[PDB]
C-alpha cells in the first residue's frame, strides 16, 4: 500500500481487550491506521499498575535514535512519554497541566478553609 | 498485458480544461460582507478574521487608488506589525492584477522583504494576499518609519549515557556536554511561505 | 457603474457603399389579379415593419427565434437554426429552420408575419450556392448540427453578402428527392464521391437545355420592384 | 495662464491618421479573441479621434481596455492624449464623471496635465467641479508638484466659499484634503492648514469615531488629532513668520461644542478620547493663552495670501512646463521604438 506523500510516525498502538489498554510505541507511516501494520516494533507501554504498583514501559534509544535521524514524526503522547522519562525535552502542556491542578488544589483548599 | 487508453484520454482532458477555465483569483476571493461566506465555497470564515473581512480592505483594493499599484511604496503586514512593535514590510517589485474583477481588487504581486530589519537579497513571493489584513503607509514619516537598529544542557539521561559512553572509553571529560543554540535559528510563526508550495481550488 | 458598450463602424468609398436590397417576399408571383390586394397587403406588411425589424437575411443563414407561446416554460419558445427555404407572398410568408439536437434532426416553419413570434436575430448572416437548402436532410447531421448558445456573428454595418464556397457530403443514395438530376441546378453536394460518371450521365439524360434557354417564361421584375420601392418609401416618410 | 494652457505641439505633433473605424474594428476584434492588446490602438484611436461620438466610443473603449488582460501599463501619455481628446471638445460632465468613478475607468494624470485641466476649469468658473476634483486628487495623493499652490488655492477658496454646516463625508473630505498641500513645508498657511486639518479631522473622529477616518480613506491611525494639534501649535510657539486667521475661531467652536454634553478599536490602558476631552480642552486653551503671549493680526484672507503665492507660481510653471517638455521628448523617443516593434509582427508574418 504506497500511501501518497505521507511520512513516517513513532506512534501508539493499542492491544488488549476492553478495559485492558497497552500501548506499543512503534514506527509507522503517517496514513496507516491505528492498529495497522508498521516498520518495527519499538517499545512497549502498561498504563495500569502492576502488583507492586507501578506501571511499565520500555524504551529502544539506539534503534529510536536511528529512525529520528532517517526521519520520523512523533505524537504528542509519545513525546509526552518520553519527555517525563528524561531523554526527552518536558512537554510545555505538561507544565501547564500540573500548574492548572495545582491552582485548582489551592483554590479548593481554600474554599474548604473558608466552609470550616 | 493489456492498455487502457480511456483513463489516460480522461486525464489529459481533464487537464487541459482545468488549467484552461480554472476558477478565477477574483471569483473565489470575492467575500460576501453580509453573510461572510465566499462563493463558489459555502464556506465561512474564522472569528479572528470576521472583523478584519467586515472592515478592512484587500491588499490589490488598497493599490488600486495610486499609478502602477505603487511600485516600492510601503506596504506593511499588518500582522507583524501588531503582533511586534518592529517595522517589517514588503518590498513589492513585480505585480500581475486579475483583469476579469471589475475594481481590479486581486490578483499576484511580491519582491524582497524584510523582518525585524531583516533584508533579503532575493524577491521571493508573498503569503497570504487576500486577507483584509494590509495597511498602507504613505510617503511623509517613512524614512522615521523605516528606520531600525550560549548553549543550553542536554537531557538529564542523554548526558548521563554519554558519561557513561565516555567513561567506558576512559577520558575523564568532567566538563558538561553542551550544544549549540545560537546556530539554531527558531523561527517565529509570522515568518513567510512560499506560494507556489501551497496548492489552489 | 454602466457597463461598456459595442458599436461598428465602417467608412470606405468605394467598398461600403452597398445601395440597395430587396426582399423575396413584397415582390408578387406571376400570377395574374389585382394589383390592388398587393398593395393593401403591402401596407399592411409595413405597417407591421414598422413594429418589427426583420433583420434581412438569406438562405444558408442562422436564425435564433423567440416567440410567445401559450404552453411552455415561461409562455415562450426560443429555436435556432439554418435558413433553409423561404417560401410564400403576402402576409402568410414563411421560412424554414432546421437543426440536430440529441441526435434528431427537427425542423420548423415560422411565418415571420404571426404576431406570435416576439423577435428574431441574424447569429451568421451567409449565402449559399443553392437557393433551396432542404437536401440537408439528406446531407450529413454535421453540417446541420448547430450550437444553441452560438454567440451572434455581428457583421459589418455595410458590407457585401458574404458567399461560402463549399461543397458537403452526403448520406448514401437512398434519398427522398433525388438531387442528382439537372432540374435543380444544385452544386453543394459531392457527385464525385455520391456516385459515379455512368450514374451521372444517366441522370442528366432529364436535362434539357431548353429551359434556360427560352425568353417567354422568364419574370421580369424592374418596374414592379421599383414601384414597390416607391410604396416603401413613401410608406416610411408618412 | 493662457500660455500655460495652451499647447500646440500635443495637437500638432504625432497624429496618427488612421481611420477610426478600422480601429475600432480591430479593437473589437481584438476583445472578441480576448488575447491581450498593447496601448497602441488605442493611442492612435485616441489621437484620431474627432467627434463627440467617437470620444465616447474611446470612452467605452477604456471600459474595456481596464477589462482586458492588461492593465498595469497605465500609460500617462495615452491618458493625456484622452484628456485633450476630451477637454477640447469640452465634455464638462463625462471627465467629471469618469474622474470621481477613475476605479472604473483608471484614469492617473500628471502634475502639468491636471494643471492644465484645472486652469480650463478655472475658465469656466466653476466651483463645486474643481471641488470634487480637488477632493480625488487628495485620494491620488500627488501633492508634491506645481500644481501644490493651485490645490491650496482651489481649497483655501472653498472651505470659505462653501458655507454647509453638517454634513459628514464632505467635512472629512475637507479635513483630510487640507493636509496634503500644505506637507511642502512653506510657512504660516502650509502648517496652519495642517493644523486646521488635524483639527478637522479630529472632530470627525470625535463625532463619528475612527473608523471613517481610515476605512475608506487612506490616514495615519493615531487617534490623538487634537493632540498633534496641540503639538503643532507648542512647537510653532517655541520657533519665523505666523500669518494667522480667524480658522482658530472655527476650532475653538468645535473643541467647545465637543466638550459640550460595538467594536472597541481603542487599548484598555490607554485613555479613551471621550475622556480625553476635559484636559484636550485644558491644554487647547492653555496653548491659546500662550500664543497670544507670544502674527495673530487675525485679518489677512487665506485666499487673498494665494495671490502672492502667484509670484512663486508663476516662477514654479517655468520649471513645470519644463519638465512637460521633457516628458513629451521622452515619450516621442520611446515611442518610436514601439511603432517598429509592431512592424516586427510584419515582418515575421
Ligand atoms: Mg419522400
Amino acid at each position: 500500500k504506497a500511501y501518497r506523500g505521507g511520512h513516517l510516525t513513532i506512534r501508539l498502538a493499542l492491544g488488549g481487550c476492553t478495559n485492558r489498554p497497552f500501548y506499543r510505541i512503534v514506527a509507522a507511516h503517517n496514513k496507516c491506521p491505528r492498529d495497522g501494520r508498521f516498520v518495527e516494533q519499538l517499545g512497549s507501554y502498561d498504563p495500569l499498575p502492576n502488583s507492586h504498583g507501578e506501571k511499565l514501559v520500555a524504551l529502544n534509544l539506539d534503534r529510536i535514535r536511528h529512525w529520528i535521524g532517517c526521519g520520523a514524526h512523533l505524537s504528542k503522547p509519545m513525546e509526552k512519554l518520553l519527555g517525563l522519562a528524561g531523554f526527552f525535552p518536558l512537554h510545555p502542556m505538561m507544565i501547564t497541566n500540573a500548574e492548572r491542578l495545582r491552582r485548582k488544589r489551592a483554590r479548593e483548599v481554600l474554599l474548604a478553609s473558608q466552609k470550616t | 498485458v493489456r492498455p487502457r487508453l480511456i483513463a489516460e484520454l480522461a486525464r489529459r482532458v481533464r487537464a487541459l480544461r482545468e488549467q484552461l477555465n480554472r476558477p478565477r483569483d477574483s471569483q473565489l476571493y470575492a467575500v460576501d460582507y453580509e453573510t461572510l461566506t465566499r462563493p463558489f465555497s459555502g464556506r465561512r470564515l474564522p472569528v479572528r478574521a470576521w472583523a478584519d473581512v467586515r472592515r478592512e480592505s484587500r491588499l490589490l483594493q488598497l493599490l488600486g487608488r495610486l499609478p502602477l499599484f505603487g511600485l516600492g511604496r510601503l506596504v506593511t503586514r499588518k500582522s507583524w506589525l501588531w503582533q511586534h512593535d518592529e517595522p517589517c514590510y514588503w518590498r513589492l517589485t513585480r505585480v500581475r492584477p486579475d483583469y476579469t474583477a471589475q475594481n481590479l481588487d486581486h490578483g499576484k504581486a511580491w519582491g524582497i522583504l524584510t523582518f525585524k530589519g531583516k533584508t533579503e537579497s532575493e524577491a521571493r513571493e508573498i503569503e497570504h494576499v487576500m486577507y483584509h489584513d494590509w495597511r498602507l503607509v504613505p510617503k511623509h514619516e517613512e524614512e522615521a518609519f523605516t528606520a531600525f537598529t550560549a548553549s543550553v544542557p542536554y537531557p538529564p539521561l542523554l548526558r548521563a549515557m554519554i558519561i557513561a559512553e565516555r567513561q567506558k572509553n576512559g577520558d575523564t571529560s568532567t566538563e558538561e556536554p553542551m550544544l549549540n543554540v545560537q546556530r539554531i535559528r527558531m523561527e517565529p510563526w509570522d515568518y513567510p511561505a512560499k506560494q507556489e508550495d501551497k496548492g489552489r481550488a | 457603474q454602466p457597463p461598456p458598450k459595442p458599436v461598428i463602424v465602417d467608412k470606405h468609398r468605394p467598398v461600403e457603399p452597398e445601395r440597395r436590397f430587396l426582399s423575396p417576399e413584397f415582390i408578387p408571383r406571376r400570377g395574374r389579379t389585382d394589383p390592388l390586394k398587393f398593395q393593401i397587403e403591402r401596407k399592411d406588411m409595413l405597417e407591421r415593419r414598422k413594429v418589427l425589424h426583420i433583420p434581412e437575411f438569406y438562405v444558408g443563414s442562422i436564425l435564433r427565434v423567440t416567440t410567445a407561446d401559450p404552453y411552455a416554460s415561461g409562455k415562450i419558445s426560443q429555436f435556432l437554426g439554418i435558413c433553409i427555404q423561404r417560401s410564400g407572398r403576402g402576409l402568410g410568408a414563411t421560412f424554414i429552420l432546421r437543426n440536430v439536437i440529441e441526435g434528431q434532426g427537427v425542423e420548423i416553419c415560422f411565418e415571420l408575419y404571426n404576431p406570435r413570434v416576439q423577435e428574431i436575430q441574424v447569429v451568421k448572416l451567409e449565402k449559399r450556392l443553392d437557393d433551396s437548402l432542404l437536401y440537408l436532410r439528406d446531407a450529413l447531421p454535421e453540417y446541420s448540427t448547430f450550437d444553441v448558445n452560438m454567440k451572434p456573428v455581428v457583421q459589418e454595418p455595410n458590407q457585401k453578402v458574404p458567399v461560402n464556397e463549399l461543397k458537403v457530403k452526403m448520406k448514401p443514395k437512398p434519398w427522398s428527392k433525388r438531387w442528382e438530376r439537372p432540374n435543380f441546378n444544385i452544386k453543394g453536394i459531392r457527385f464525385d464521391l455520391c456516385l459515379t460518371e455512368q450514374q451521372m450521365k444517366e441522370a442528366q439524360k432529364w436535362n434539357q437545355p431548353w429551359l434556360e434557354f427560352d425568353m417567354m417564361r422568364e419574370y421580369d421584375t424592374s418596374k414592379i420592384e421599383a414601384a414597390i420601392w416607391k410604396e416603401i418609401e413613401a410608406s416610411k416618410r408618412s | 495662464s493662457s500660455a500655460y494652457v495652451d499647447s500646440h505641439k500635443w495637437e500638432a505633433r504625432e497624429k496618427e491618421h488612421y481611420c477610426l473605424a478600422d480601429l475600432a474594428s480591430l479593437m473589437d476584434k481584438t476583445f472578441e479573441r480576448k488575447l491581450p492588446v498593447s496601448s497602441l490602438t488605442i493611442s492612435r484611436l485616441i489621437d484620431n479621434i474627432s467627434s463627440r461620438e467617437e470620444i465616447d466610443h474611446a470612452e467605452y473603449y477604456l471600459y474595456k481596455f481596464r477589462h482586458s488582460p492588461n492593465c498595469w501599463y497605465l500609460r500617462n501619455w495615452t491618458i493625456h492624449t484622452w484628456i485633450r481628446q476630451c477637454l477640447k471638445y469640452d465634455a464638462q460632465d463625462k471627465a467629471l464623471y469618469t474622474l470621481v468613478n477613475k476605479v472604473q475607468y483608471g484614469i492617473f494624470p500628471d502634475n502639468f496635465t491636471f494643471n492644465l485641466l484645472m486652469d480650463s476649469f478655472i475658465k469656466k468658473e466653476n466651483y463645486k467641479d474643481a471641488l470634487s476634483v480637488v477632493f480625488e486628487v487628495m485620494m491620488q495623493e500627488a501633492f508634491e508638484v506645481p500644481s501644490t499652490q493651485l490645490l491650496s488655492l482651489y481649497v483655501l477658496f472653498h472651505c470659505l466659499a462653501k458655507k454647509t454646516d453638517f454634513s459628514w463625508e464632505e467635512e472629512r473630505n475637507f479635513g483630510a484634503s487640507l493636509l496634503l498641500p500644505g506637507l511642502k513645508q512653506k510657512n504660516s498657511v502650509g502648517f496652519s492648514s495642517q493644523l486646521y486639518g488635524y483639527a478637522l479631522l479630529g472632530k470627525v473622529e470625535l463625532q463619528q469615531g475612527l473608523r471613517a477616518v481610515y476605512h475608506n480613506m487612506p490616514l495615519i491611525w493615531k487617534p490623538g488629532y487634537l493632540d498633534r494639534a496641540l503639538q503643532v501649535m507648542e512647537k510653532v510657539a517655541a520657533s519665523p513668520e505666523d500669518i494667522k486667521l480667524c480658522r482658530e475661531a472655527l476650532d475653538v467652536l468645535g473643541a467647545v461644542l465637543k466638550a459640550l454634553t460595538k467594536l472597541v478599536e481603542q487599548l484598555d490602558i490607554e485613555e479613551t478620547e471621550q475622556s480625553k476631552l476635559p484636559q484636550y480642552l485644558e491644554r487647547f486653551k492653555a496653548l491659546h493663552s500662550k500664543l497670544q503671549a507670544l502674527k495673530i493680526e487675525s485679518e489677512g484672507l487665506l485666499s487673498l495670501t494665494t495671490q502672492l503665492v502667484k509670484e512663486k507660481l508663476s516662477t514654479c510653471e517655468a520649471e513645470d512646463i519644463a519638465t512637460y517638455e521633457q516628458n513629451l521628448q521622452q515619450w516621442h523617443l520611446d515611442l518610436v521604438q514601439l511603432i517598429q516593434r509592431e512592424q516586427q509582427q510584419r515582418e515575421q508574418a
